[PDB]
């Protein structure tokens, strides 16, 4: 239940955010999905967190991992 | 010359310790099978017939000649 | 609020047609767009602008550029086209195929040569090609079936943004359900891109010695790699063979060269080893390599007068009945360097901003046409700028992917009340060169 | 008001120290992130509700910076130091002035695990495949570094007791032993010790269970994060091998596992993971307060996805009926 | 001193041109050098100072920075664009494809002197600087 922080000023648009997540991997590569909500999407070129009342991230480092020039910073104390 | 039992071999370190010809690599471990697995390698350049890791080995996996 | 489902976003080699636009009330301004990256969206934001070229402009003899109807452009630049003795047309990465094969007819008639970014870009690829073949796939099936991953002197992460999160890394195909995780990806360039940050491992290799790089990979690949020296293009060994391991292993690898290849020292020979490597490995392995082509339809042009003249580029349209190709002596620059031409068209590319500026100086000397949708360099050292429509956005059409798979493009604002698009004007250019009766 | 309850929490390099201040006497709960996994069995046991589990995943692969796996309310904890006996790998220290220092077993008020190592020297052969298969850095081999890797401990032929012929019986130069406070139970180095001179008895005892079909992939945290490396992906099989059965995406090896919890805690899945502790192996009699703390080790537990936004920066799992 | 040079992308550049090849947001992206630390160093160049980028095919006053994609020591870059083309000599070896990575260069440490727009570069080049 986490808080993730994109810096609009840097993303490229790259997408690799919103197909590395793996609670956005939930829908299309589950069987029997459980939960059909997205954290990301990149709308306008720059990743927009839906996520805003911190529900469902996991803290798992997948989309700070995968964003090639680190523009997601990722908070692990309470927000 | 030299030839090691993969059949009885544990691969214990306890024959690769001693001499610098016999270099044991341990391929990485994995729960996949569980166990140990890796390769014995021993190299012409640096043996002798000294024979000791013959019975070093815990097992009796080395002959050399 | 007319949300648009599957556009094409008109920039790079990746050709993406999961595009989302939500097109105002009137079908005329453009909302939001989604899935696009940055480079895209700005594309989009361009196109849906409200001050923008309308009609042709010429250069008066005071130097400053006033506008003139289409009809008395096409009478300009039909009168030059056949008034000249060697006039070369330049460009094609940015247009339909309808628009590479209006042009490839249009300079039929005129007898100049044709010629597209093929040359200056991946121009020495093709000529790698011809020496030693294409072992290629489509990139669903990288997107499905790939364990090992090469870019090769690229850099997708600024070249080609969606790259990786739609064909390469990211995505869980069919056989390759684990994602990412089992993917191993290799990035081979001099800088510590982004797309090595990306990466697994990097051969941080010194700029120009990709040759003897992959003359030490070929060499352990085919056995007897202990005859390597003791580090290789500022490649160390051991890095070598771990590599060389990991590619042997591959169930279904695949190289992507860019740049790093096609502009370096040997711009051919790095290519033609690269493919050679290849077909080697596919010995005991499958193996792919793949080119990193650059704008939406610059493989466009390679098609379509691959099916009319036979030839990819660089194109020797002189004798009028037989054609000739020799990248050597028909290409656009080097033609330039000779001043071995007598006009040149702008159609679908920035000359003035990316050639050499030897070469622009040696240009200039003769007259100059742009056919742009917006001012560029070219555009501002030309002697006319008729507009043109931009493809994708106020025109559709087929456009053809990095690796030759044809999408289909589609419309999202009508252009300016005015406005015509390239294979109108170039039909028209012909039809005015045959009633001038050449 | 009142100033000399000072209470402080700094992030002293690596370790994080929780701390209360008065005039002489101090209290420093101490937590050596580098040795944290991320299990919650500090935060099921606490008896009073302050340790709470954050972003496990990204804290154990170095992704997060200003966090560590566990947050403490030093103003909430009592320094009883229930935490520092509960925890399998010891990554919690109490100090009280400004000694390692537990009052409760002082009194003996609290029973504590029976990891229960031991290597019989008379069976250990100096081997190194159990500080090789150790995935906790536990095992402690004091043994002379012969011409392998180095320059001869005492000699390539003094390795073996030789009259110079023939061995005389047995060589065992050295000895080797299992830092105990270290060891989490996996039995990695038991199960793989060539002459079964290992003696470790995992401290949990249940069950658990991977839905391989409700993975989303690309998520290998959960075998980042375990401690014991029981989880592992299963590799893909070649072609003309695969047989129609095309591949799982996880699987675990209960062997290994020790049934720590990091996996569950750590999983950004729904109910990938289901973890039931059934019987933790003790030495030291029992208390009514231990009594409780088994009954809150083993309630079953699974992920969750979307958890409630009020309590956001920990982590809730889901009951288990 | 010899410094060899790259000629290559970024995404501000592409977002710059897609705004516009005249435009403040193209200027900002493409007059940039992007060589190393330590070389810059060596040299005597102040971070964010106007440099002078000589090749044997031309000249060209080059904004002087430090890039994240780290350049090697002794390897130059210039986003590709209207002053990389300045200076980018056009050897072909008969294949079409100019040296657009790996020519020799020399840096020296220029300051007070300004950039040269995109127009004012190409139209001056040709000779058709009417401002
Ligand atoms: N220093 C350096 N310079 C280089 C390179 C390098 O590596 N280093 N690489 C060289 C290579 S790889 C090439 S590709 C060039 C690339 O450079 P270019 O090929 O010139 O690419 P753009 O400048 O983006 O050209 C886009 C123009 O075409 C217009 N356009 C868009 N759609 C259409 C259409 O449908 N019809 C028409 N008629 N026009 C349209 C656009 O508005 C724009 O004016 O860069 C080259 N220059
Ligand atoms: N934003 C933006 N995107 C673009 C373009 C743009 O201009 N702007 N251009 C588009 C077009 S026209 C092109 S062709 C494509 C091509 O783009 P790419 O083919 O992907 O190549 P580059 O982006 O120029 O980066 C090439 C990488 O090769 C490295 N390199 C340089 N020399 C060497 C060498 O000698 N050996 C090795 N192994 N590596 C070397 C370079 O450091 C660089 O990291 O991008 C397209 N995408
Ligand atoms: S930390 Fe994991 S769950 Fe959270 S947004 Fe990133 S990838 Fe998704
Ligand atoms: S991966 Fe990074 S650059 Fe790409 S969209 Fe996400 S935040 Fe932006
Ligand atoms: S030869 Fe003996 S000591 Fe050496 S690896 Fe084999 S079993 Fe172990
Ligand atoms: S016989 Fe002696 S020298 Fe040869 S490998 Fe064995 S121990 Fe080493
Ligand atoms: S990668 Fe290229 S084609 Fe795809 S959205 Fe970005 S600019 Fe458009
Ligand atoms: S119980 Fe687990 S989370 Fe708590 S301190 Fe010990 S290892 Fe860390
Ligand atoms: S010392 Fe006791 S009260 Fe404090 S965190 Fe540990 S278990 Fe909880
Ligand atoms: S694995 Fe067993 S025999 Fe080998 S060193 Fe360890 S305790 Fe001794
Ligand atoms: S039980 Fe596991 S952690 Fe303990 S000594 Fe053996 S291998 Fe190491
Ligand atoms: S597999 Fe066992 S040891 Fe590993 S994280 Fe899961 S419960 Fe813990
Ligand atoms: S079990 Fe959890 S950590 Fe492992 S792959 Fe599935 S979602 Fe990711
Ligand atoms: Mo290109």
């Amino acid at each position: 239940a986490f808080a993730v922080h994109v810096n609009m000023e840097r993303c490229t648009g790259c997408n690799n955010c919103v197909v590395a997540c793996p609670v956005n991997a939930l829908e299309l590569n589950t069987v029997n999905p459980s939960s059909t909500d997205k954290i990301y999407k990149v709308i306008n070129g720059d990743a927009v967190i839906l996520d805003v009342k911190h529900e469902l991230c996991a803290g798992c480092g997948i989309c700070v991992d995968a964003c090639p020039y680190d523009v997601i910073q990722l908070s692990g104390q309470p927000p | 010359e030299f030839k090691v039992d993969d059949e009885k071999c544990t691969k214990c370190g306890i024959c690769g310790n001693l001499c610098e010809a016999i270099n044991v690599l341990h391929k990485p471990f994995s729960p996949e099978i569980g166990k140990v697995e890796g390769e014995v390698i021993w190299d012409e350049a640096y043996c002798d017939g000294c024979n000791v890791c013959a019975e070093a080995c815990p097992s009796e996996a080395i002959k050399v000649t | 609020p007319k949300v648009i489902e599957n556009v094409g976003c008109p920039y790079c080699g990746c050709s993406c047609d999961d595009v989302r636009i939500t097109v105002s009330d009137d079908g005329k301004d453009i909302l939001e767009v989604e899935n696009v990256c940055a480079i895209g969206t700005e594309i989009f934001k361009h196109g849906c602008s409200k001050d923008r070229i309308r009609l042709p402009r010429m250069r008066q003899p005071d130097g400053s550029m006033k506008d003139i109807s289409y009809e008395e452009a096409i009478d300009w630049t039909a009168r030059h086209l056949l008034k000249a003795k060697k006039p070369l047309m330049y460009g094609f990465g940015s247009t339909n195929c309808e628009g590479q094969a209006a042009a490839a007819r249009v300079m039929e008639i005129a007898g100049g040569m044709l010629d597209n970014c093929a040359t200056i870009c991946h121009g020495p690829s093709f000529l790698a090609i011809f020496d030693n073949g294409y072992p290629s796939c489509t990139l669903g099936e990288v997107k499905n079936r790939a364990d090992v991953i090469v870019y090769w002197g690229s850099n997708p992460a600024h070249a080609h943004p969606r790259h990786m999160s739609r064909y390469s890394i990211f995505p869980r195909g069919f056989f390759t359900g684990k994602g990412q995780k089992k993917r191993t990806v290799i990035v081979i360039d001099p800088r510590f891109t982004d797309t090595a940050n990306v990466a697994d491992y990097h051969l941080q290799v010194k700029q120009g010695h990709d040759y003897e790089l992959f003359n030490a990979f070929r060499m352990v690949i085919h056995g007897h790699g202990k005859d390597l020296p003791d580090e290789v293009a500022g490649i160390k060994k051991e890095t070598i063979l771990e590599v060389a391991e990991i590619m042997k292993n591959a169930r279904f690898g695949t190289t992507f060269f860019g740049m790093g290849l096609t502009h370096t020292d040997g711009r051919n020979h790095n290519i033609d080893i690269a493919i050679s490597l290849t077909r080697d490995l596919n010995k005991i392995s499958k193996w792919t390599i793949m080119a990193m082509r650059g704008h939406y339809n610059i493989a466009g042009p390679g098609v379509v007068w691959s099916w009319t003249f036979g030839f990819p580029y660089c194109l020797d349209l002189t004798k009028q009945n037989h054609a000739h190709m020799n990248p050597g002596e028909t290409s656009s620059v080097d033609m330039a360097m000779r001043d071995e031409v007598d006009m040149f068209i702008n159609i679908g590319t920035d000359a003035a901003a990316h050639f050499p500026i030897p070469a622009v100086k040696q240009l200039k000397k003769h007259p100059w046409v742009t056919i742009d949708p917006s001012i560029n360099m070219a555009s501002e050292i030309s002697d006319l700028h008729i507009p043109v429509c931009i493809c994708g956005v106020d025109v559709g059409g087929i456009v053809y992917r990095m690796d030759n798979v044809p999408i289909q493009f589609r419309k999202v604002i009508e252009p300016p009340e005015g406005v015509m698009d390239d294979e109108t004007l170039l039909n028209k250019i012909a039809d005015r060169m045959e009633e001038l009766k050449a | 008001s009142t100033l000399f309850p000072k209470y402080s929490k700094t992030t002293d390099g690596s370790k994080v120290i929780m701390e209360q201040r008065l005039l002489q006497q101090v209290n420093n709960l101490i937590l050596d992130n580098d040795i944290c996994t991320g299990c919650g069995i500090c935060s099921e046991v606490c008896p009073e509700e302050a340790i709470s589990v954050g972003a496990v995943g990204g804290v154990r692969r170095g992704l997060v910076d200003d966090a560590a796996s566990i947050h403490v309310d030093e103003t909430k904890c009592s320094y009883c130091g229930v935490c520092v006996i509960m925890c399998p790998f010891s990554a919690l220290a109490l100090k009280v002035d400004g000694e390692e220092r537990l009052p409760i077993l002082e009194k003996e008020g609290f029973p504590t695990y029976d990891k229960g190592t031991a290597i019989d020297q008379d069976k250990c052969v100096r081997c190194n495949i159990c500080d090789d298969v150790c995935p906790r850095d536990a095992i402690d081999r004091d043994v002379p570094l012969f011409e392998g890797e180095d320059k001869e401990g005492l000699a390539k032929g003094q390795a073996v007791e030789l009259k110079i012929r023939t061995v005389v019986g047995q060589k065992k130069l050295g000895n080797v032993n299992i830092i105990d406070e270290d060891c989490c139970t996996c039995r990695w180095c038991a199960i793989n010790c060539p002459t079964e001179a290992i003696t470790v008895n995992k401290i949990f005892e249940g069950e658990i269970t991977f839905h391989a079909e409700k993975c989303p992939g690309g998520c290998s945290t959960c075998v980042d994060v375990c401690p014991a490396n029981a989880i592992y992906l299963p590799t893909p099989k070649p072609a003309k091998d695969m047989k129609g059965q095309i591949e799982a995406k996880i699987a675990v090896n209960k062997d290994f596992c020790i049934l720590c919890g990091a996996c569950v805690n750590a999983c950004p899945g729904e109910d990938i993971i289901y973890l039931r502790r059934d019987s933790v192996k003790i030495k030291g009699k029992e208390t009514d307060l231990f009594k409780k703390i088994k009954e809150k080790l083993f309630t079953p537990r699974t992920s969750k996805v979307k958890e409630q936004p009020s309590l956001a920066g920990s982590v809730e799992l889901k009951a288990v009926s | 001193k010899t410094l060899n040079m790259i000629t290559q992308r970024a995404v501000e550049e592409g977002i710059a041109m897609e705004i516009g090849k005249t435009s403040r947001q193209y200027f900002d992206a493409c007059s940039i050098i992007e060589m190393n630390e330590q070389d810059m160093k060596e040299l005597g160049i102040m971070k964010n100072t106007n440099v002078r980028v000589k090749s044997e095919s031309g000249e060209v006053v080059v904004k002087a920075v430090v890039g994240r994609q780290t350049c090697y020591p002794g390897l130059c870059h210039i986003r590709q664009g209207v002053w990389a083309n300045q200076v980018v000599p056009p050897r072909t070896q008969s294949t079409g494809a100019p040296q657009y990575s790996g020519f020799p260069v020399t840096v020296e440490p220029v300051p007070n002197e300004r950039l040269k727009t995109a127009l004012e570069l190409v139209q001056g080049a040709v000779g058709m600087w009417k401002g």
